[PDB]
């Protein structure tokens, strides 16, 4: 007689942990490892935590690797090689609004005739005052205001004014104009690149102010429904997390 | 005090590791820093992830 | 007050998610903002959902 060895990877269980990053894996499925000399080794250790060089490790003391993220937000290169994973503890650049939203519903039956004057205070002449927070290239907040005046039936004025910055002289031109259809659906007017206005260098970055699906309505009162500024400010890292699917976030 | 007033006498340093989780425990429920830890960050309470 | 009037001092914001239900609990009856919840729709008290 001759013995031939063997092993059976069969699944285990799942053993309601919750310290580090305790990833347990189902099925088939290895995780993939690099040894400090340049490695390549396969696991089903589930324990991981973080060294003091920001790198996910076993104990072993070995490497996890898995795609590299790029961009602003990042983005998976699920094409490219499998990179070692690290997680640094270091800020969030600012992001300029780049684009924006602003969904309106307007009160079909609501005119501005009491007056014309503007200046962000003479509230006869407009119908809604709203708020936009954008961010310029270092993230100092601006105050896009935006009024929206009713001229008549589906044509609405549109005023702009960051009052974050003293450049936002007297808004009492018509930054655009709304078209509305007969149901009050939005036919144009649909974007205007609006500037941020500026602060401590940080330039008036510019964004692209969408009022897409925006309605005149016979009923409510003019008012904001869901509005994006596309970009942040600073960021610090508060914490770590991994999804299902392998992904491993910062919050 | 008596003078009718608060004053500061000091602030509590707070310290966070990059692994929290690789300190070396000692005493009472003491532990040093290590280089699996890595170095202590300072901070104050509510201020960055303290 | 004394001037023989009322004046409005401000408006108390309301929020409502798209579940809440998901929220994270915190402090003492505090809960933090989760993607689960979605994002908060503020609005004012009789008005739409609130």
């Amino acid at each position: 007689k001759v013995a031939g060895i063997t092993q059976d990877f069969t699944d285990g269980t799942t053993t309601n942990t919750g310290r580090g990053l305790d990833v347990a894996i189902s099925q088939n499925g290895f995780f993939r490892l690099v040894d400090s000399n340049g490695s390549v080794f396969y696991s089903r250790n589930g324990q991981f935590k973080l060294d003091e060089n920001r790198n996910l490790v076993n104990m072993q003391g070995m490497q996890l690797t898995g795609y590299p993220a790029t961009g602003t937000p990042p983005t998976i290169q699920q094409g490219a090689n499998p990179a070692p994973i690290t997680i640094p503890n270091t800020l969030m650049a600012a992001k300029s609004t780049t684009t924006a939203s602003m969904q309106i519903n307007l009160n079909s039956t609501d005119p501005v005739p009491s007056k014309t004057p503007f200046s962000v205070s003479d509230a006869d002449s407009y119908n809604k005052k709203g708020t936009v927070t954008v961010y310029d290239s270092q993230g100092n907040a601006h105050d896009m205001n935006v009024y929206f005046v009713k001229t008549k039936d589906n044509e609405w004025a549109v005023y702009t004014h960051d009052s974050s910055d003293p450049a936002a002289t007297a808004p009492t031109t018509a930054s655009t104009t709304l078209k509305f259809n007969e149901n009050g659906i939005l036919e144009s007017g649909g974007t205007v690149n609006i500037t941020t206005g500026t602060i401590n260098g940080a330039t008036a970055a510019t964004f692209s102010l969408s009022f897409l699906n925006s309605m005149q309505q016979n009923t409510g009162a003019n008012n904001i429904v869901a509005t994006n500024q596309n970009g942040y400010k600073p960021g610090d890292l508060v914490s770590y997390q991994i999804n299902n699917d392998g992904t491993v976030v910062g919050n | 005090y008596s003078n009718e007033q608060e004053q500061v006498l000091g602030q509590i340093v707070l310290a966070n590791f990059a692994n929290n989780e690789g300190l070396a425990s000692q005493g009472d429920n003491v532990w040093a820093a290590t280089q699996a830890s890595g170095v202590a960050l300072l901070g104050t309470a509510g201020s960055g992830n303290f």
